RNA sequence: AAUCGUACCGCAAACCAACACAGGUUAGUUAUUGUAAAGGCUGUAUAAAACCAGGAUAAAGGAACUCGGCAAAAUAGGUUAUGUUUUCG
RNA sequence: AUAACAACUUCUUAACUGUCUCUAUUCUGGAUUAGGCGAACUUUAAAUGCUUGUGCAGAUGCAGGCUAGCUAACAAGGGACGAAGAGAC
RNA sequence: GAUGUUGGAUCACCGCUUCCUGUAGCUGCAAACGGUUAUAAGGGUUAGACUGUUCGUCUGAUAAUGCGGUACGUGAUCUGAGUUCAAAGCGUCGUAAGACAGUUUGGUUUCUAUCUUUGUUAGCAUAAGUAUUACGGCGUUGUGUACAGUACGAAAGGAUUGUUGCACAAUUAACCAAUAGUUUAAAGAGCAACGUUAAUAAACCGGAAAACUUUUAACUGCACUGUGCAGUUGCAGGCAAAGCAAUGUUCAGCUAAAAAAA
C-alpha cells in the first residue's frame, strides 16, 4: 500500500500568486499531433509495435519433409491504436493498444469514459508500446492486425500462466525429499534444514518454501511463426505459450533477431497499409534437411576409434 | 532407456550370452538407447574367444521402450540386445541374429549391415 | 446449475463413501416420486435435482431396457408403476427442466444451507411452470426463423395417438 | 480440424479395419531416401480420434521375435493400407497373452521392397 | 410343606481400570457346502490446499537403496525317477 | 567334533519387487472451511527489527552504520543460550 | 534449579590460500603435452565395491573431481550403525565384591508456535487506468565435432583463431496436439514426465512512485474452499439424431415486459 498522507499548509499571501502562475504556465501544453500513416526506411534501431492477441490451443500438422510439427493457435480479435505519448506531455514516445470488446454497464464510469470521448469501443485490454522517434507514431483508430508479421519470422510471446494452487517444495522448487522407509518418520515430503544455528541465526529472503503456485507473467523467446491467415487473424506458433485457454497473449519481434535478418524479411514498417481480407495463407518454406545425419557425420559421438 | 547397471543378451557369436553395463561414454544422460556404445562385463560365456569376467566395449541394438521418430511414429521390440565390440571398433564375431533398424544407415556401421541376417529398412 | 466436478460422472461426493453414496441417492430419488415435494440440505438437493431428471428420462422412453434400469434404482413397486404410466404422460413435450430448486436459507442448530425440490407441473405446485410447448405468434420473426432452421418445430401439444395410427385402425376396421 | 480432416480424405481412401484384421502396409522411409516398403501384420489397437487417430501393427520374426509399431493414420508417409486376413481372439487378456508369447503370427519373415 | 436368592446391567455407557476409557473379564448354547435362520445395532453441514496416516495402480531398469533386502513384492500347494548326509528314526 | 532343532548372530544363491535411478496419479480418514461444545504445558513487566563493535569473554533492550503503511490468517521451524524434570557424567 | 555425541540424509550463506572453465608474462616453450608467477570466485566439482565411520585403498567414466569457516553449519526437520546405563560370553588382572582405559551379541529418540526471522494470502487505510526513470531480485553454462592432417616439424606427432557453424548434456522457464502412467456413479476429462518447445542476454522478473488521462471521484454477487479471460437470447444444469466443459435447444434457477394511431 501506501505510506500515510503528508501534512499540507496554505501558502503566504506573497507567494501564493506567483506559485500559481508559474504552476499553469508549466501545465500549459500545445496542440497535440497528428500522425501520418505512410511507410517508413527502416533504421538499424528502430522498434515496431507488437499485438494483443488470444491464446486458443494447440494442435498439429506435417510439413514437406513429412515432419510432425506441433502448433499453438493465437487469434486477433480486434487490435486499435487508442491513444498517444509523446515528448511535450510525457516526455517519450509512446503508442497505447487496446483489444476486445465488454459492455458498458459491466465497466467502472472511469473506464469507459475515455473511449467514449473519442467514439471508440470499450476494449477489455489496454497495453503500451514505446515507439523511437515522432513520426514512427500511428493515428488513432488504427488497426493491427495478422498481416503485421512476415512469416518465417521469430516472435516473444508474453502472458500468465495457469494457477496451480499451494503446492509444496517437492512440486514447487523440485526438492529431492528423503527417503521413503529406513526408519523415516512423518518427514517424507518435507523441507528438510532451513538454517545453521546460533550464526548466521536467521533465515535468508527468498528462502525457498511452499505457497501459491501459477500465475505469474512470463516470456518465450525465439518461437518460430509457422503459418499466417491474415483473413480470419490467425497465427500459427510452434512451441509452447504460458497460460490457459482464452489467456491475453502479447506478441513482438524477437529481440533475438539481428538488423540484417529483418532487412532481409523485409517487415512492413511502420505496419502494413492495404486491406488483410485479399491475403492468401501462406506456410514457410525450410532450407533444411531434418535426415541429413543419415548421409553425413554431423551426430554427437564421444567415442574416438583405435 | 536403459539405466547404469542393467543386463542384456548377446546376439552375436562370440561366445558370450550375458552382460552387464557398469560404465559410458560422454554425457548422454541416466540412460542410454539404441545407437549408444558402452563398458560392459561378462557374466555368461561359453567359448575361446571371450571369458567371463572380462571388460568388453558394446552397442546396443534393440530395446523394449519406445524409439520415436520425427514423423511422429515409434517401434519397440521385445528384449534388450547387444553386440560385443573391438577396441578398433569392429565385431568380435561375423553373424547376427537381430532386426537392424534405421539406426545403422549411417556411415560408421558398415560391418554390422553387413553381417545382420534381417534388416527393416 | 449444478456444479461439475473431476470424478466419474461428476457427481457430489455427499461426505461419504461410492457404495453408501448410491445407496442414499436412490432412496431419495424413490421419495420424491412418491411426495413431489422434499426439504433438505443444499449439497443433498443438487444432487437429487440431476438424479431425478435422469430418472423421469427413462420413464419417458417406456421400453424394456430402460425398465431394467430403473427397477434397480427405485424402491418400491407402487413408485416405479407411477413413473412409467402418470409421469410418462405429464411429461411427454417437455423437454428436459422436470425438477426445480428453490433455497430457503439456513438450519438452526448446525446452520446448514436448505432448499425445496419439486415437480414443475402439478396441482399443489410452487410456481406456475411455463408451457411445455412455446406458443409461436403468426406474425413474428421468431415463426419465420423456426421454419428456415427446424422445420419440424412442434407449437402445440400433439395427441395421444397420432393422425397415422388413427388413420391405420379406421382403415383396419 | 474437420478442415484439414477433409483434405485429407480427398488424397487417401483407407478401408475401415478393425482389431484382429491382419494389415498390409506401404510405407516410406524417409531415412533411406525415401525409399518404398510393404509391412505385414495383425492390428492389435485402434484409436478413433479425428485428425489424431492411430493404430498399432504386431508382427513376429524367425528368430529375433516380436516388433511393434505406432503409426498415426493421416501421416503422409503411409501410402496404402488393405486387409488381407483375420485373427480370431476372445477378449482383450487374450490378445494380450498372445502378444507376449510370439506364436503364429509370422506372415511374412521380412519386408517387400 | 419352613427359611434365603428371583427386578435391571453382565465383551459392558451399569463389573475391574479416577471417565459413557480402542484395555481386562469365567462357563453353557444357536444358523452357515462356495455361505449364513433368528436376534441385535445406526453417523453435525460441504469440498477440485500444502502436509500426515492406512490402501490401490504404474512405462523402462531390478538392491544400483541402506549400518543391514528395514519395509514391500513374489506359483505360494501336491507326486516324483535319481544323488547326498545321518545318531538309520 | 557332531545328524536333527532355532521369531539367535554372519555370509551367499534363486526369484521378486516404488528400497532405489525418479517419482506421478488416486481412494478412505485427519488437517483445512462453517455452526455447536470446550482442555493443557507456559507467563517478573513489555509498545519485543538487521549488522558490526562492546561486555560474567556468542545482545530484541548498551555504542556506531542502517531500517517508515496497519492488524492478522494459512504454511515452514534458524534464534529467543525455546518448554518439560533443584545434572545421571 | 541440564548450552543433546560421531558420521550421514535434506537444504544452505560466506572467504580465496584456484581442481576445471578465463586473462597476461617467463621458460632448459619447434608443434603437442607441460613447468612456474601475477590476476580472476559467475557456473561446475561423477556413479560404485570394502569399512558405523571422517579418513583411506581400489574399479568404469569425467572439462575437472579444490581447501576452509559457519556451536569441527544443520535431531522443537529425519536417521541411531559407532560411542556412553541395566543382560550375557571370552581373554588378562584381583583371595573376593569386582575392574579393562580390550573385544563380542542385544538394548524406549517427547513438544498443538506467544515474540523475532522467512514463504504465500486476505481485510483495513488517499478514486481508477496507462506508466518514462529510479530501486530491488536473477546471473549471461559446459563437452564433442567441422572449417585442417592445414601452421609447426627430418620423421613421428599435431595446433592457434572465432559476437563461428552443427549435435548433445546439465540448469532454468513454461507447455499438453501427439506418446507413456493414473480414476469405474469414466473419459478425445483433469493432473502428470519417461513426452514437447525455448534461452547463453545491458535479456528477464517484483513492488513503490513523478507525470498524464478519465470519473456524478470508484467499492457484493452466477452452489464458488479449481478457474470465470461468463452478468439476462448470460450460463460447463436438463434435453437431442451431437465431436459430450464443443454444436443445437421451446424446459429449470438467478432478474417479467409493453403507450394507442399516422
Ligand atoms: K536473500
Ligand atoms: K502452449
Ligand atoms: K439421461
Ligand atoms: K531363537
Ligand atoms: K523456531
Ligand atoms: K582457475
Ligand atoms: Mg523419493
Ligand atoms: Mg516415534
Ligand atoms: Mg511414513
Ligand atoms: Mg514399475
Ligand atoms: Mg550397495
Ligand atoms: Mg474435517
Ligand atoms: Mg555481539
Ligand atoms: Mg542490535
Ligand atoms: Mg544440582
Ligand atoms: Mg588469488
Ligand atoms: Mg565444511
Ligand atoms: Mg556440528
Ligand atoms: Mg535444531
Ligand atoms: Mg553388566
Ligand atoms: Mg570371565
Ligand atoms: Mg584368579
Ligand atoms: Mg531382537
Ligand atoms: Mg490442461
Ligand atoms: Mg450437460
Amino acid at each position: 500500500g501506501y505510506r500515510p498522507a503528508k501534512p499540507v499548509y496554505p501558502l503566504p499571501d506573497s507567494i501564493a500568486s506567483l506559485v500559481e502562475d508559474k504552476i499553469a504556465e508549466l501545465k500549459k501544453f500545445g496542440p497535440t499531433p497528428e500522425p501520418a500513416l505512410e511507410p517508413l526506411p527502416l533504421t538499424p534501431d528502430s522498434v515496431r509495435v507488437g499485438c494483443i492477441t488470444v491464446k486458443a490451443g494447440m494442435t498439429h500438422e506435417w510439413d514437406e519433409h513429412g515432419v510432425m510439427i506441433p502448433l499453438t493457435v493465437l487469434w486477433i480479435d480486434e487490435c486499435q491504436v487508442v491513444g498517444l505519448k509523446y515528448f511535450e506531455k510525457n516526455g517519450y514516445y509512446a503508442v497505447q493498444l487496446g483489444a476486445g470488446c465488454v459492455k458498458q454497464h459491466t465497466v467502472l464510469p472511469q473506464i469507459a469514459g475515455y473511449y467514449l470521448k473519442h467514439d471508440l469501443p470499450i476494449k477489455r485490454e489496454m497495453k503500451e508500446y514505446q515507439v523511437s522517434s515522432p513520426e514512427a507514431l500511428l493515428p488513432v483508430g488504427t488497426h493491427i492486425t495478422a498481416a503485421h508479421f512476415v512469416v518465417g519470422q521469430q516472435v516473444d510471446v508474453t502472458g500468465y500462466t495457469t494457477d496451480k494452487g499451494f503446492q509444496g517444495v517437492m512440486k514447487r522448487w523440485g526438492f529431492k525429499g528423503m527417503p521413503a522407509s529406513h526408519g523415516v518418520s512423518l518427514s517424507h515430503r518435507k523441507p528438510g534444514a532451513t538454517g545453521g544455528r546460533q550464526d548466521p541465526g536467521k533465515i535468508w529472503k527468498e528462502k525457498k518454501l511452499p505457497g501459491h503456485m501459477g500465475d505469474e507473467k512470463r516470456t518465450q523467446l525465439g518461437l518460430e511463426l509457422y503459418k499466417v491467415d491474415p483473413k480470419r487473424n490467425l497465427l500459427y506458433v510452434k512451441g509452447a505459450v504460458p497460460g490457459p485457454r482464452g489467456a491475453s497473449i502479447l506478441v513482438r519481434d524477437s529481440n533475438r533477431m539481428d538488423y540484417e535478418e529483418r532487412v532481409a524479411l523485409n517487415l512492413p514498417y511502420p505496419t502494413f497499409i492495404g486491406s488483410p481480407d485479399e491475403l492468401p495463407v501462406l506456410v514457410r518454406k525450410s532450407d533444411k534437411d531434418p535426415y541429413l545425419m543419415y548421409k553425413k557425420e554431423i551426430d554427437y559421438f564421444p567415442i574416438k576409434w583405435k | 532407456m536403459l539405466p547404469n547397471y542393467s543386463f542384456l543378451k548377446v546376439v552375436d557369436n562370440s561366445g558370450a550370452k550375458l552382460v552387464k553395463i557398469i560404465g559410458f561414454y560422454g554425457h548422454p544422460g541416466k540412460a542410454v538407447g539404441v545407437g549408444e556404445v558402452v563398458k560392459v562385463a561378462i557374466k555368461e560365456a561359453k567359448g575361446e574367444k571371450v571369458s567371463a569376467g572380462e571388460m568388453k566395449k558394446a552397442v546396443i541394438v534393440e530395446q523394449k521402450f519406445p524409439v520415436f521418430r520425427p514423423n511422429g511414429s515409434h517401434f519397440r521390440h521385445l528384449r534388450n540386445s547387444c553386440v560385443l565390440l573391438s577396441e578398433k571398433g569392429q565385431p568380435l564375431g561375423n553373424k547376427v541374429r537381430a532386426l537392424l533398424t534405421y539406426e545403422f544407415i549411417k556411415p560408421r556401421w558398415s560391418k554390422l549391415r553387413t553381417i545382420t541376417t534381417k534388416k527393416l529398412f | 446449475t449444478v456444479k461439475r466436478f473431476l470424478r466419474p460422472g461428476g457427481w457430489n461426493r455427499l461426505n461419504r463413501p461410492v457404495k453408501e453414496r448410491l445407496a442414499l441417492i436412490k432412496n431419495m430419488a424413490t421419495q420424491l416420486v412418491e411426495k413431489e415435494r422434499i426439504r433438505t440440505t443444499l449439497s443433498k438437493a443438487k444432487n437429487l435435482q440431476r438424479y431425478g431428471d435422469k430418472l423421469i428420462t427413462l420413464g419417458k422412453a417406456g421400453t424394456r431396457e430402460s425398465w431394467l434400469k430403473a427397477n434397480d434404482i427405485v424402491r418400491t413397486d407402487r413408485e416405479l408403476h407411477k413413473l412409467f404410466t402418470t409421469l410418462a404422460l405429464r411429461y411427454k413435450d417437455r423437454q428436459g427442466g422436470y425438477v426445480r430448486l428453490i433455497r430457503a436459507g439456513f438450519r438452526r442448530g448446525d446452520a446448514a444451507p436448505v432448499a425445496i425440490v419439486e415437480l414443475v407441473d402439478r396441482e399443489g405446485e410452487l410456481r406456475q411452470a411455463r408451457p411445455a410447448v412455446t406458443p409461436v405468434p403468426k406474425f413474428s420473426v421468431m415463426r419465420w426463423v423456426k421454419q428456415q432452421l427446424d422445420p419440424k418445430f412442434i407449437s402445440e401439444p400433439a395427441p395421444l395417438l397420432p393422425p397415422l395410427v388413427r388413420d391405420y385402425l379406421k382403415e383396419q376396421n | 480440424e474437420t478442415e484439414k480432416e477433409v483434405e485429407f480424405q480427398k488424397q487417401r481412401n483407407y478401408p475401415d479395419f478393425k482389431v484382429g484384421d491382419v494389415l498390409d502396409v506401404t510405407m516410406v522411409a524417409a531415412e533411406n531416401e525415401r525409399k518404398t516398403y510393404v509391412h505385414r501384420g495383425l492390428c492389435i489397437q485402434k484409436r478413433d480420434r479425428g485428425y489424431g487417430s492411430s493404430f498399432k501393427l504386431y508382427c513376429v520374426f524367425s528368430d529375433s521375435g516380436g516388433f511393434i509399431q505406432h503409426l498415426p493414420l493421416c501421416m503422409p508417409d503411409i501410402l496404402d493400407i488393405k486387409i488381407v486376413g483375420q485373427v480370431d481372439y476372445k477378449d482383450e487378456e487374450d490378445l494380450k497373452e498372445l502378444v507376449e508369447s510370439e506364436s503364429r503370427e509370422c506372415k511374412f519373415l521380412d519386408k517387400v521392397l
